[PDB]
RNA sequence: CCAUAGGUUAAUGAGGCGAACCGGGGGAACUGAAACAUCUAAGUACCCCGAGGAAAAGAAAUCAACCGAGAUUCCCCCAG
RNA sequence: UUUUGUAUAAUGGGUCAGCGACUUAUAUUCUGUAGCAAGGUUAACCGAAUAGGGGAGCCGAAGGGAAACCGAGUCUUAACU
RNA sequence: AGGACCGAACCGACUAAUGUUGAAAAAUUAGCGGAUGACUUGUGGCUGGGGGUGAAAGGCCAAUCAAACCGGGAGAUAGCU
RNA sequence: UGUAACGGGGCUAAACCAUGCACCGAAGCUGCGGCAGCGACGCUUAUGCGUUGUUGGGUAGGGGAGCGUUCUGUAAGCCUG
RNA sequence: GUUUAUUAAAAACACAGCACUGUGCAAACACGAAAGUGGACGUAUACGGUGUGACGCCUGCCCGGUGCCGGAAGGUUAAU
RNA sequence: AAUUCCUUGUCGGGUAAGUUCCGACCUGCACGAAUGGCGUAAUGAUGGCCAGGCUGUCUCCACCCGAGACUCAGUGAAAUUGAACUCGCUGUGAAGAUGCAGUGUACCCGCGGCAAGACGGAAAGACCCCGUGAACCUUUACUAUAGCUUGACACUGAACA
RNA sequence: CUUUAAUGUUUGAUGUUCUAACGUUGACCCGUAAUCCGGGUUGCGGACAGUGUCUGGUGGGUAGUUUGACUGGGGCGGUCUCCUCCUAAAGAGUAACGGAGGAGCACGAAGGUUGGCUAAUCCUGGUCGGACAUCAGGAGGUUAGUGCAAUGGCAUAAGCCAGCUUGACUGCGAGCGUGACGGCGCGAGCAGGUGCGAAAGCAGGUCAUAGUGAUCCGGUGGUUCUGAAUGGAAGGGCCAUC
């Protein structure tokens, strides 16, 4: 046959959930597009990871005109 | 060392540095040490005779670990800023 | 008669202060104009052996 | 993999090079960049050179 | 041709044996490297020659480092 | 005994008695115990001698760096919040 | 005259039976092939192991042969039982 | 190979459905007595002693504590014609 | 005729004959670190190796590949 | 066909009937000319088929003579063996039961026979696989090497063109 | 210097002649009573032959070995590293010789910044012009596009166009993610200097995920770090890289 590839998985999804106290610099998802846009305090790196730029608690949130799903860090 | 075939540690890390032969003849010397001599008077011959750094060793510091509280003359020795400090508070004197 | 040292980890290995080992990074002898510079920047200073394979460095080095 | 690869040696007369690589058939002229120079701690212009 | 080679007496000595040690002339492989050829095992096993109560080595064309030590041999560190 | 699993129709033993298998030497790490303690300890050897002498050495109280070197700090770096 | 014919000693072993812990670690009985020749046999000698010898089967080399036997390296090694 | 598709005998319930009350049934649980491990708690601890919970199937394996055998000191002692 | 002594006697091996090739004698070749010895006290009508196997009729086409023989002008090439 | 798989190819002979044999045919999977092609008198403990004589080879076995087997007296092994108070059937289950479950049958113990079972005995399976196991053998596998061969230097010198 | 020769000398190649090294398993004499051997006379060959050291070719004649693993038993066939979906049971991960496809590159702009723009497809009209080129209008609303496979993204566009440029910088990094480990990946912010923009700001490569190779040994450049008595150097270290 010609079926007997397939690639390593990349340990994707959500990381850190909402209301957990985080560190800033840490990652919360890894994602490949941008299924989950940055909000307050959240940066987008290289890869579209989100990562929190302040210490706080995750907050998961649907805004805009398009229904996109933010994540921000509430202050804490 | 050995991990199965696959290769091992000590292999796939590699290798760094050299050997220097001053650091096999370089000593360091606590501030204790100073009053165990006799004397008063602290160099290579005294401390060698006092089997403190070793008969090879051709340089030696003497370094701020423990107290020194005799007066005593260190003579053709490197010190530290804090060792002399030490040695200058109790009443020593240091030469070159 | 005395264990007889593994002089290749005599070599890459040195005792630490609290009893570890530091290395060497792999992965920067050959091919680098591929690799980007933030990896390669990560990887000059030394690093200090694992958990899981200090078993090993120990018992390749009885003699410190 | 017809893209060989190349140094761009610093102009301020210090040894340091960048490198990269480059399609030698397409873009037959030569490379010059401004990139910094770490010994002299300035932006100057790098010119390519035989990688050897 | 002289001579030399060869031959015949006389005197002195050697030959062969023996458990280990010593010096010399030759010299593997099984094994380890998780295979194997460099390498290791190892100048080991074994064969041969010679000598002695010991043998071999031995009185610097030696080390050291600008201070010095003083033939050879063996033991403990240096040091895995 | 070996196995996922054996009354197994898988292995071994006819039976009895005797013998038969984690030892020894030298180094290294950890635990317990005894001595001494910022010190501990001697090896060959001398010695009529398991005493005593012998501190040649080793480990420890300082580390960082590839190294010169610096030192309760050191390395990177022109310099680190 | 003849590696001629029939057929004993002698040499060999084609077929069957028995025997297969046998009378025998290959033989016995009834048949069979050669039987003056490239025959067969007695006595003594020579060729030694990666070597010999082979009208050639890897046959034979002291009931052992795709490398004899004895001693040594040697308690080889064995991720196997 | 032999009934051989209730385990069998046999059963018109001694089958099936629904409701109800009994009883049998295990090394489960309870009663009585005994041994040992680990935690609370107190004694005046012989450094382990009352009470008190609770635990105790077990291979590879890890930890702890013992019995018995030959020899050496104790031991020219002690037992034994 | 010979052969697997001890499960195979045959179409297998050998054979006289045929052909190719090597070898001019201190021969090639073989056993030997070598001396030497066999070949052979033989000399191309001889000796060794290879394939085929009495006798009758024959052995036809291919040198591209791999060997072997002859040539040395050119390219490349070791120690020195 | 010592060679043809398809194949017992097709036809003819022999037989009542012939996958073998003999003689042809050619659609030679994949004969072939000294790793010789096709014949060949004589020869063969050579391979296949047919015929006459002959027969217990067979239809189909029967009797007889001896040597064992059987009984008595004397001597007296062996392979094997965990222990046995060692039955049949159906099912279960390391999945083919003397040994478990249910049931049937069977007084205790020899002797002569037969060989279905005890996955019987003999040989740590030879076929198969596995081991970074071994031994030989082959080669344009790898790396060496004896031998053969080439050149430089040495033993090795003097004149001339 | 383009263009070549003389006298003598520096040493090679080829050929001829000679004897004295060397060979003689040619003849004769002696040791000798001897087809070995040695010495002598002589003849033939002759600096050849032969032998030693070094070196190229040939060399299963001989020797030491290698000839992988997965595999519904082995061989043959197929596969061995990396990326995307499903299998994968709504966090992560998850096997088969399960179902389907790709990668071993490309780019000095196809990267950074500032400013601007919106496709696919269809209808109607129009010279060559045609079902399909370019033009105008409408419907449509991303069914298009992304350097390439698939998945997840993308209108503030990450898609398309133009100007200026090298942040495809150097040393670092709070804190995380994923790995047994080696390692791989994301990252605000600090210091120096740079590009675009008036500026807030953005920029440590490309919309993201494949585009790859540990260590040893060796090569190049820089740096007194080291340098076996001393001063150098060779070698080694470090940084950048093959």
């Amino acid at each position: 046959t010609r079926n007997g590839r397939d690639s390593e998985a990349k340990r994707l999804g959500v990381k850190r959930f909402g209301g957990e106290s985080v560190l800033a610099g840490s990652i919360i998802v890894r994602q490949r597009g941008t299924k989950f846009h940055a909000g307050a305090n959240v940066g987008c790196g290289r890869d579209h990871t989100l990562f929190a730029k302040a210490d706080g608690k995750v907050k998961f949130e649907v805004k805009g005109p398009k229904n996109r799903k933010f994540i921000s860090i509430e202050a804490e | 060392g050995f991990e199965g075939g696959q290769m091992p540690l000590y292999r796939r890390l590699p290798k760094f540095g050299f050997t220097s032969r001053k650091a096999a003849i370089t000593a360091e010397i606590r501030l204790s040490d100073l009053a165990k001599v006799e004397g008063g008077v602290v160099d290579l011959n005294t401390l060698k005779a006092a089997n403190i750094i070793g008969i090879q060793i051709e340089f030696a510091k003497v370094i701020l670990a423990g107290e020194v509280t005799t007066p005593v003359t260190v003579r053709g020795l490197r010190v530290t800023k804090g060792a002399r400090a030490a040695i200058e508070a109790a009443g020593g004197k240091i030469e070159e | 008669p005395k264990i007889k040292t593994v002089r290749g980890a005599a070599k890459r290995f040195k005792k630490t202060g609290k009893g570890g080992f530091k290395h060497k990074h792999a992965n920067l002898r050959h091919i680098l104009t591929k690799k980007a510079t933030k990896r390669k920047r990560h990887l000059r200073p030394k690093a200090m052996v694992s958990k899981g394979d200090l078993g090993l460095v120990i018992a390749c080095l009885p003699y410190a | 993999g017809i893209r060989e690869k190349i140094k761009l040696v610093s102009s301020a007369g210090t040894g340091h090079f960048y490198t990269t690589t480059k399609n030698k058939r397409t873009k037959p002229e030569k490379l010059e960049l401004k990139k910094f120079d770490p010994v002299v701690r300035q932006h100057v212009i790098y010119k390519e050179a035989k990688i050897k």
